């Protein structure tokens, strides 16, 4: 019943075994993973977005100068302008020529849409992986459960409890630092905290969309006041956060290999296939059955029609059968060299009964477990006209 | 009984909580000093 | 300028640095390491807390069996016992002999107690260090910084810009397993979720204590009550997290190196005084002094009165001062040998002042740089008698 065995870890492709228990008939079994979330964890860095100048009302004193101070807030630039002469449609705003000055300001506030739209840098570590798991055996359900890939971890659903991984591959697509932005995910080296240099990236950095604390080095300067018109005009460099917005390089979940995936969650690269996985089953006692009751199967032989060299399955073979009895008979293959399309055959006496399969070899040479009888399948095949078609499943691919 | 559990949930009146407790203080030891080496006396009334 | 030097991670000893850049007066500053909380990334795994067995009320069939249903408890027991005859203050209560029987369940549920009283496993990666660096340079005499440890997040605090790190030694006391237990930090290897044994630590394992499902592996056991009297005596392991609560070891805070301190916070790691710290600092250009003003005081003369070979500041020397004009100068020897105590000092025209010292060397041949006037204070030290105080005020033992 403690049935270890290693499995490719592929997404597509169940793998169906058959589980040989002494003084009990065998029980096919077929275990397909349809997830296989990696979960890295993360740590928010800081908070990206473009900024918003908000100007002050300027202060404008009609006979006299005035200094400027320092205001506690985020890149307050001040300055104080001299020998101006305000109109304002009544009129000039003082009658001094020379003694009028206008104190503008300035500071940067994160957008108003940064609530929504913001891009988040983090850091990675280690991370746990999952996986969603499919399962079948004997003839009694077709129960799946969400289940952790350390080899500590059980999940039950049903009667039967099995254990998986750890993977073999410790490959995490996701790089050392990584950027989120709404549903793309990209391995961008945001350089550090408080360090954005104005115009690139991260010109305005916040340490979370609350924080009223923020960084903002974005060269505003202020400047003198055109032809006495009341008005702040500031000079200010192009929003950091809009450039790479436009000209940002591929997402990571256009140039993760293996075919991986991302999405608006825990941040998973799903279905990332590489390495294998060490799964262990321990199917319950109970679906078994003792081998006195099964058929048993004699003088039989194999004869394949039409083989097919192709990714699908092509294959088809038919089977002549003297059994000792009318019932189920488990059908599996111990070799890699085919992949059997049919879990199970309906047997009676001395009938001839058919079953689908696929191969990689040219020459296909492998046995047939059929409820504990052998039976060798020799033949011939032939390369498929449509090259390009669905992903293969015959998996199977050695020298030939 | 057979019929059925009905509601009721019962608050329990005395939760545990966190408090302060008055805890025993060891008596002061003895510092003897050497070259290179801390000899501590050491007498307690109480298993330390 | 840009006065580039690593420093060792002490937290009590200044940074006593000259900037002596050409064309002004060199100027000291002054590093201290106030806190050095590192304050690693972790991750929560579950919360461990003695259970309670939450037994609910048996049914009991006068005349007649009962089928129990497999209830979603976690650790649900179920079992029905017959030959049952209760008496229950009135004397028996069911007519028939035999066909009585007991339906008797039980469950596991975390105790009241978990609110306030539950260890917590957490996984541990690299994290990034932070420190309150205290700066004292030129007139200023006064700045509290809270820096990071990356080498690329500025510091512009105030007026001076600094940069500090990346650290040379990635050491953390913190492993991959850490326990949390109220206040005292356990390096306990947790074995997984959802894998706890009876009896050993994290028998039921609980993912948050909000968490409504959990996991308990109790080896709960019902048993059957004897003369007939109703209840439900179950037998089960005795609470594993009771167990380790009077055998844990001992705890990260008194066995950690290097003197490190831990708290109820992030899970910092205060004043791990090892390694040392590549600080780049650039100074405001303002507090400099045009080297032309600055008096001129060659000619001069430096003996001990007398030195001992102690952690204190056990150095009183005396120095010929022969200046030009009057005012205040920075002093410091380059060498390690010795540290003075001294940061400035006001010299008359031509006067003669002590500097209080410290060295480890038995025969302090240094040089001591008094704007920019270079003397060898060569002399003997004595050796000291007591050996109590706190750890120095110099710590920079060498060859001697």
């Amino acid at each position: 019943y403690e049935h270890t065995a290693v499995m490719p870890n592929k997404v597509g492709i169940p793998y169906k075994a058959l589980v040989e228990r002494p003084g009990y008939a065998p029980v096919h079994l077929q275990i397909q993973l349809v997830n296989t979330r990696i979960i890295p964890s993360t740590n928010l860095e800081y908070i990206t977005c473009k900024y918003k100048t908000k100007v002050p009302s300027p202060v404008v004193k009609c006979c006299g100068a005035t200094q400027c101070t320092s205001k506690p807030h985020p890149d307050y630039q001040c300055q104080v302008f001299t020998g101006v002469y305000p109109f304002m449609w009544g009129g000039a705003y003082c009658f001094c020529d020379t003694e009028n000055t206008q104190m503008s300001e300035a500071y940067v506030e994160r957008s108003e849409e940064c609530s929504i739209d913001h891009a988040k840098a983090y850091k990675v570590h280690t991370g746990t992986v999952q996986a969603m798991v499919n399962i079948t055996y004997g003839s009694v359900s077709w129960r799946s459960a969400d289940v952790y890939v350390n080899g500590e971890t059980p999940a039950k659903i049903g009667d039967a409890k099995l254990i998986i991984g750890p993977l073999s591959s410790a490959w995490s697509p996701f790089d050392n630092k990584v950027v989120v932005y709404g549903h793309e995910v990209y391995n961008y080296d945001f350089p550090e905290y408080g360090t954005g240099k104005a115009g690139s990236f991260g010109d305005l950095q916040s340490r979370t969309s609350t924080s009223n604390d923020l960084y903002a080095n974005t060269n505003l300067k202020l400047q003198r006041p055109q032809a006495g018109i009341v008005h702040t005009p500031f000079t200010q460099a192009p929003s950091g956060f809009e450039r790479w917005k436009r000209d940002k390089g591929a997402p990571l979940n256009d140039v993760a290999p293996f075919g991986c995936s991302i999405a608006l969650e825990p941040l998973r690269a799903e279905n990332c296939a590489v390495g294998s996985i060490p799964i262990s089953i321990d199917i319950p006692d109970a679906a078994f059955t003792r081998i006195s009751e099964t058929p048993t199967v004699s003088d039989l032989e194999c004869k394949i029609t039409e083989c097919t060299y192709a990714s699908d399955f092509g294959g088809i073979a038919t089977v002549a059968y003297k059994s000792s009895k009318a019932g189920n008979c488990p059908i599996h293959s111990p070799s890699g060299v085919a992949v059997i399309k049919e879990n199970d055959v309906t047997l009676a006496e001395s009938g001839s009964f058919t079953f689908h399969f696929s191969t990689a070899n040219i020459h296909p040479a492998f046995k047939l477990q059929v409820c504990t009888s052998a039976v060798t399948c020799k033949g011939d095949c032939k390369p498929p006209k449509d090259h390009i078609v669905d992903y293969p499943a015959q998996h199977t691919e050695s020298f030939t | 009984g057979e019929g059925d559990t009905f509601k009721g949930k019962l608050h329990v009146p005395f939760v545990p909580v966190k408090a302060k407790c008055i805890a025993t203080l060891a008596p002061e030891p003895l510092v003897e000093h050497k070259h290179r080496t801390l000899i501590l006396h050491l007498h307690p009334d109480h298993p330390t």
